[PDB]
């Protein structure tokens, strides 16, 4: 029967655990005491036959920036109770979106706490955490002001090789926040590849050319969706002008499998659809003519079904027809 | 990469009902017996992201009730899954051998309602609760099939590789397609109970498509026969056409026909063995 209690119980419990041996003096009841704590706390924010008492969040808020409870929690996470992570999970997630106002009062106070976000992204290599810190990372890179300090970061560029991980499960959700990250906020990540262009493009392509087969066909989906956002114009007309990217698509229409060719598609359209084609992208089209117009012809008329594909594909061979 | 063609070996099949491709297996590594399902992902073709979907909800439950999971790998463009395997058999199976006592379907109605605790607190539900996805281990182990498993805001019945193919322990609401949440699955643990006492559900001889239109118009089915008053009491609890009126698991945890009946798992290997005696070869 206490609402402002348990934090003053984990800053005990759970300042405890580190260091400590796997001897019994801690191995059992302190560990265990974290857990109880959890599910207490987690009880005054979710309704057992109980209500969410708005009194008693408002002092479970204002104990938790003393001092930096949540730091050393996110830190010391990897040695806890795997019911105890869901729970931390759940505990954050829900404090996270607090509001007065129109104001979100744990956003603000993470804002001097900038760590917190890269410790999360550094749970990526741990893979007894890892996804625990997607699922919590996930929700804060959710708020625009997050977003922000994770995007313009140098630890951005690390997803890069989170994403090609060894374990699928997690290279997945690696994935899953990247992804996140580059299509939620639309005008602050539009801002992002505008400035950071020449770096970004030259990571991502050799995810296109990094096969696994699920990494390959993502982020060929991904860059799809990124370039059609139309929130993203400047970044595409820059992209379908090298001819580095036409001759990438070209091969990946060449692709043993059928999903990542019609993928491919997709993408490689957009470039031939350009009503402004620089130079080089005309050269390599008009070169390759003949026998594109013999691919194009050919190309999955399996698909009918689809209007908008053979429109697109009459379309697209009229236009290499056309040349010079 | 680490190829799961050399980390695992494959044994007899088990995937015969739906999409295909379960397979028993082995960890070569440590012996210990699995399930693998392999899913193509190139003939997919319901979305990559609905198959992670399926393993971030199941990798999020640590219960002795609902059957473990192990991880995945995935070679070239197939993605092997690797789960808990249970050597029992499924309730269903062990019907083959002849019917179950009260004590013993109450023992494992407890079991799997505890699972359903679990699950429902977690805001997951279950989605395929049948005799066939009520599993066992060989010492009387009673766990939910990892098959059902699902998040409390995702539909399930739009995508391949997940849906029901049946409507028989479907509650009315759900077949209406109107707002259902984890009180249908006490709907069809009605329906399951029902099933382990008859050895098949309300209307098993009945065409599929008349089946769907029955299931709201009509009143729910009943136990009949000669079980005791208090199970068929539990029967009713579940199949109450109205969601709210229905129990809770936690609730059910402590009806009288579990309190009554319910026994020591240990005491289904009985089961197990009587199986084991019954089947050929």
């Amino acid at each position: 029967a206490s609402p402002a209690d348990i934090v003053k119980n984990l800053k005990e419990s759970m300042a405890v655990l580190e260091k400590q041996d796997i001897s019994d003096k801690k191995a059992e009841k302190a560990t265990e005491e974290v857990s109880k704590n959890l599910v207490a706390m987690k009880e005054i924010l979710y309704g057992n036959e109980k209500e969410p008492q708005t009194e008693a969040v408002a002092q479970l808020a204002q104990e938790l920036y003393n001092s930096g409870l949540l730091s050393t929690l996110v830190a010391d996470l990897q040695l806890i109770d795997f019911e105890g992570k869901k729970d931390v999970a759940q505990i954050f997630n829900n404090i996270l979106r607090r509001q007065i106002g129109t104001r979100t009062p744990t956003v603000e106070y993470i804002c001097t706490q900038q760590n917190i976000l890269f410790m999360l992204l550094k749970g990526y290599e741990s893979p007894e955490i890892a996804l625990n810190c997607g699922i919590m990372l996930r929700e804060c890179i959710r708020h625009e002001p997050l977003a922000k300090i994770i995007l313009w970061s140098e630890q951005f560029y690390d997803f890069f090789r989170y994403v090609e991980m060894s374990t699928f499960d997690i290279a997945s959700d690696a994935f899953a926040t990247f992804k996140d990250l580059l299509t939620r906020h639309k005008l602050l990540s539009a801002e992002f590849l505008e400035q950071h262009y020449d770096r970004f493009f030259s990571e991502y392509e050799k995810l296109l050319h990094s096969e696994n087969y699920v990494t390959k066909r993502q982020s060929l989906k991904l860059l799809g969706e990124l370039l059609l956002d139309r929130h993203n114009f400047t970044i595409m007309t820059k992209y379908i002008s090298k001819p580095e990217n036409l001759k990438l698509m070209m091969n990946l229409l060449r692709d043993k499998s059928r999903n990542i060719q019609f993928e491919a598609f997709h993408v490689f359209k957009v470039f031939v659809a350009n009503p402004n084609k620089t130079q080089p992208i005309l050269d390599i089209l008009l070169k390759n003519q003949a026998k594109l117009i013999e691919f194009l012809s050919k190309f999955q008329n399996d698909r009918t079904e689809d209007e908008q594909f053979n429109d697109e594909k009459t379309y697209l061979v009229k236009q290499i027809r056309d040349l010079k | 990469m680490a190829d799961p063609e050399e980390l695992f070996t494959k044994l007899e099949r088990i995937g015969k009902g739906s999409f295909g491709e379960v397979f028993k297996g082995i960890d070569n590594r440590t012996q210990q017996v699995v399930a693998i399902k392999i899913i193509d992902l190139e003939e997919a073709e319901d979305e990559i992201e609905d198959i992670q979907q399926e393993i971030t909800v199941l990798s999020q439950c640590d219960s002795s009730y609902v059957t473990k999971y192990y991880g995945s790998y995935l070679k070239g463009s197939k993605l092997w899954i690797i789960m808990e395997y249970l050597g029992g058999g499924s309730a269903l199976d062990l019907l083959r051998a002849g019917p179950f006592d009260e004590f013993q379907i109450a023992t494992m109605l407890k079991e799997i309602l505890k699972g359903l605790d679990y699950l429902h607190s977690e805001k997951k539900i279950h989605r395929d609760i049948k005799a066939a996805n009520v599993l066992l281990s060989e010492q009387g182990d009673v766990k939910l099939a990892a098959f059902g498993v699902a998040g409390q805001l995702t539909d399930t019945q739009i995508k391949r590789n997940t849906f029901v193919g049946t409507p028989f322990w479907m509650a009315p609401e759900v077949i209406q397609q109107s707002a259902y949440d984890s009180k249908a699955d006490i709907w069809s643990l009605g329906i399951t109970a029902i099933e382990l006492a008859k050895g098949e559900p309300p209307n098993s001889d009945m065409h599929p498509m008349r089946v769907l239109f029955l299931i709201p118009k009509n009143n729910p089915p009943t136990l009949v026969g000669d079980f005791t008053k208090s199970f068929k009491e539990f029967i009713d609890a579940c199949l109450n056409k109205d969601p709210s009126f229905r129990p809770t698991a936690k609730e059910l945890l402590k009806h009288k026909f579990i309190v009554k009946n319910s026994k020591k798992t240990s005491y289904l290997t009985e089961l197990i063995d009587r199986f084991k005696r019954w089947k050929a070869e």
